[PDB]
């Protein structure tokens, strides 16, 4: 069974994915428009995903589909009987 | 394993900044404090009955490395002449390389001399010497 | 806490070294200076995440054979006592404390305030990332959470932070009992080809320095001073010689331990005298 | 520097709140205004001698 | 074997203490007491026909490494500004290691000047240099 | 940007070496002591163009064999840390700069303006030879090339003139992490003739000379300390010995990395204690 | 490679000229400037108000060994009697190797005193000390 | 002070001091030294600086003077 339990959300942020060749943003230009694509999931191109970042630059490019990412970190331990 | 409850600071855990900027190549800076305490000496006893502060003088000096760039001159914070008339004041700061918290802070400080060294079988230095008007150690945790 | 300097060497380069060696273009600003054929062969060699040949490290006189082609060797060295202080006394604490550890973390939505969960109890909080927190915002700690006020806060329901913190054990008060070690430590880069171990130890270089901003060497190991010898054959007894650049580490720590307090005063009573 | 200028009267130090966030930082403090001088109320007594 | 007759007081058997705290990575400190004697000098005698007592000045200095926590500024102890104006006084202690008997206890302990060096070689270090009202070694055995 | 101080002695002294030994002219200057027989039959072999005998350089321990007839042989030697700053930091930089060049470039006729071309970026302008540009003149610096204003110095339209100026790769500031070493490096000249050697060594110590001028010795290496050994013979299991003496060189030099800073504030916003 | 951000001055990238005459075999060089900074003190405030400029007050020193010709008496710089009522003031210039900018200049430069050694196990050395009226950090890029 | 304490006056309460009687006295055995009789105020002087403690002067003129009570 379990025994103690606690989940702690390590990140949250909004992650950029070009809609025809679906690679996820790698690096950008000076106005933040792409440069490089990459198929990782995690090694693309974030931004925490706040209302006051929005508020300060999804604005700059049209193949954009801007994702939210997320990030579960759970710590557990178990008492396995007999 | 690091505990923290008996960590010191050292040059490696330091930055002196300036205006933002930090300072490259500096050597070393020292702190002075100055209360003025005075006894108070009645008649009818050679122990002073109490003491009080009386005047507050602080300086701060600095040692750095003259960099071809950068340096106190160019910077304007130092002056060579009746430039100096129109340097307005500054606040020196000493902040955490860690967590880029500030350790103490000095402000309002001004210049009292300027020393530099040319030398031929050392790399040149240049020591100032400010006097500031407060210290500070808030904006902590 | 008695430091074990070699394991932290292990413990810091094994990770870094590979994730140095993972990428080509940290690797061109470290091999800047070094010639265009020299730098291009060990980038052929050992670069990139592809890299057939691999590097590899370990401790001195072990009974199996290391990869003579590139490896990091080192040994213990010498140690050395250099300041005190009166009574052995280095400070006193309140609780019983461990590491001081960096963790990351979303605030999450209470309903009188924003609340931060850390994977352990909090103890003594040091730091949360670029916030000054006001006396109104009411700033404290509860188990292994910190938590400040809601309200002229609100925008940041979903704020992500890093948070520095120690690891709490007990709520008894002692002291710390120690002094201060100097301590050197040798390391040297060995190959049966000169250049690879020019190459080698220049990588080392620039590991040490990114060292020094870790929170291990931060906090703990202190004030280096590194000192490089002469390029020499390590071996000669064999078909081909082996070459390596020793280097010396020096480093500044304390050996400290807890000594536990069960002398609280909790009682205060006056009596006059008879007489 | 204002304090030493009479600019202002007191202030909280420990008031002051800095948060940044990303390209964004916001502050937050307080000081208290100057009042004036407006009421004042009089009495007298005559007496002997 | 252990014959007390002899024994002598060093680093290792001596705590520096205030206010109950013991003041952590305490290196060294001295203590100055000038009792001002001054001799009589008759008309026919170049010799001083006696010396009497007149002033009672005393000092303390202490030298510590600046712990990242719970260093002099951040105790209260000390102070960087208008603030000590609101500092009253504190009695330093020195107390035997083995017994937590005193050996000599400062009273009415007032700051003079304070000196920090920030250092790029070397662990930062403070000095403080109190002015004290009396001294005192009672409570002995 | 760890300094291989080796590659760069084997830089310097590959081309300025033959350039000298080229030439009859700086070689008497050279040997001015020396007698006539010495210094006469030295030139016979090994000066001009038409020198049938050459010189070499090479590193230690090489798997052939070396021209030990005349030959310069190197090796690293020790190194050692001399001194820090706070938080290691040496300078900070609004863009990413890599060497620092000298090329030399012709005025170009534009309209409003006069303009030197060059190989790279400019980014960091140093100096243009002899030109003192006021601020009427308006000097500014785009892309590879550096512009001033054309009135009043028409007579310039063919200036001819040499440029000092840094490599620009990114706008990505950042700052220095690093500190200085003092490295010592052996070099020793190679014979069985014993005359050669003391001729191989004054030669050695002129371009050591020269080498205070060049610009990666004065902004890189610095603080030349030179020490010589004795003339000993290096081997003797032979049909004659080999006799040669050593050379030390001492430098001055940091070993620095580059940090990149991506938290630029931008926005700034005040707001009032609701209170 | 050598990247200009990180370059400092030595002794190795200075030459110390006079009347565009690259003085010869000098060994070093020292400069001071003092502003004489005051602090204004109220009666209800121990702490310095303000600092102001009063008095500006400078010094260059000149360490040499002697060379058997152009030395600085020979070169007229110097004096050794009432010759020295005669002599003009001069401008000393550090200026930069590589580039031959000038790093600093100090304008009306006059004589304060005059020191030479004679020794035997030892090379001659002589020390001049220079009063100027004003430096400048001019002429740069 | 001499004005807290009435010993000394600033404005015309002055005509309503009487005279004082001062004692110049041994620490150890409050034995008596010398006296001053009748002793009136003549000056009364007054100083304030930045950073000097306060000081304050008065000068008085008396009738006689005394010592006896030791022997």
């Amino acid at each position: 069974s379990i025994e103690k339990k606690e989940e702690v959300i390590a990140h949250n942020e909004v992650v950029f994915r070009s809609l025809t060749q679906g690679l996820y943003v790698k690096e950008v230009d000076i106005y933040s428009d792409v440069v490089s694509y990459t198929k990782d999931v995690d090694e693309a191109l974030a931004m925490p995903n706040t209302i006051n970042f929005k508020n300060s630059r999804l604005i700059m490019n049209l193949d954009l589909e801007p994702l939210n990412k997320i990030q579960k970190v759970i710590y557990e331990t178990h008492l396995e009987g007999l | 394993a690091s505990e923290a409850k008996q960590t010191v600071h050292t040059g490696n855990t330091v930055l002196l900044m300036i205006k933002g900027k930090p300072v490259g190549r500096a050597q070393s800076a020292s702190g002075q404090r100055e209360y003025g305490t005075t006894g108070v000496y009645e008649i009818g006893s050679i122990m002073p009955q109490e003491h009080v502060y009386l005047r507050y003088e602080g300086t701060i000096t600095v040692e750095r490395l003259r960099m071809k760039k950068e340096n106190f001159a160019d910077l304007g914070y130092a002056s060579l002449g009746e430039e100096i008339l129109k340097k307005d004041i500054i606040d020196i700061l000493v902040v955490d390389n860690l967590t880029k918290q500030v350790i103490i802070s000095y402000h309002g400080c001004s210049a009292n001399n300027y020393n530099e060294t040319w030398q031929t079988n050392e790399i040149v230095t240049e020591e100032i010497e400010f006097s500031y008007l407060t210290a500070s150690d808030k904006a902590r945790t | 806490a008695i430091t074990s300097v070699d394991s932290y060497l292990l413990s810091e380069i094994k990770p870094r070294l590979n994730t140095v060696l993972e990428n080509c273009y940290i690797i061109d600003e470290v091999l800047k200076d070094f010639d265009y054929q020299t730098r291009e062969s060990f980038k052929e060699a050992f670069c990139g995440k592809n890299a057939q040949h691999e590097v590899t490290v370990g401790f001195n006189f072990p009974k199996f054979k290391n990869n003579y082609e590139a490896h990091y060797l080192i040994q213990l060295g010498q140690g050395q006592e250099t300041k005190n202080s009166l009574g052995s006394i280095q400070s006193s604490y309140f609780e019983a404390t461990g590491d001081t550890l960096v963790e990351s973390s979303t605030a999450i939505r209470e309903d009188d305030k924003l609340v931060f969960t850390v994977s352990k109890p909090i103890g003594e909080l040091i730091k949360v990332e670029d916030i000054e927190f006001a006396k109104y915002d009411n700033l404290q700690v509860e188990g292994n959470k910190v938590s400040f006020k809601y309200q002229t806060n609100e925008d940041y329901e979903n704020y992500n932070a890093n948070i520095i913190f120690t690891e709490k054990k007990n709520d008894s008060k002692g002291l710390v009992k120690g002094f201060t070690v100097e301590e050197q430590v040798t390391v040297v880069g060995l190959s049966f080809n000169v250049d690879v171990a020019r190459c080698l130890d220049a990588v080392l270089k620039m590991i040490l320095i990114s060292m020094r901003d870790s929170i291990e060497e931060q906090q703990t190991f202190q004030l280096q001073n590194l000192s490089f010898g002469d390029i020499a054959p390590i071996i000669e007894d064999g078909d081909s010689m082996i070459f390596g650049r020793p280097t010396i580490i020096k480093y500044t720590s304390s050996l400290d331990l807890d000594y536990t307090i069960t002398q609280d005063i909790n009682k205060l009573t006056f009596k006059e005298r008879k007489d | 520097r204002k304090k030493r200028d009479n600019e202002i009267q007191d202030f909280p130090a420990e008031d002051v709140q800095v948060i940044v966030e990303g390209n964004e930082a916001r502050i937050s403090m307080t000081v208290y205004p100057i009042r004036s001088f407006k009421k004042i109320s009089v009495s007298l007594v005559y007496k002997q001698q």
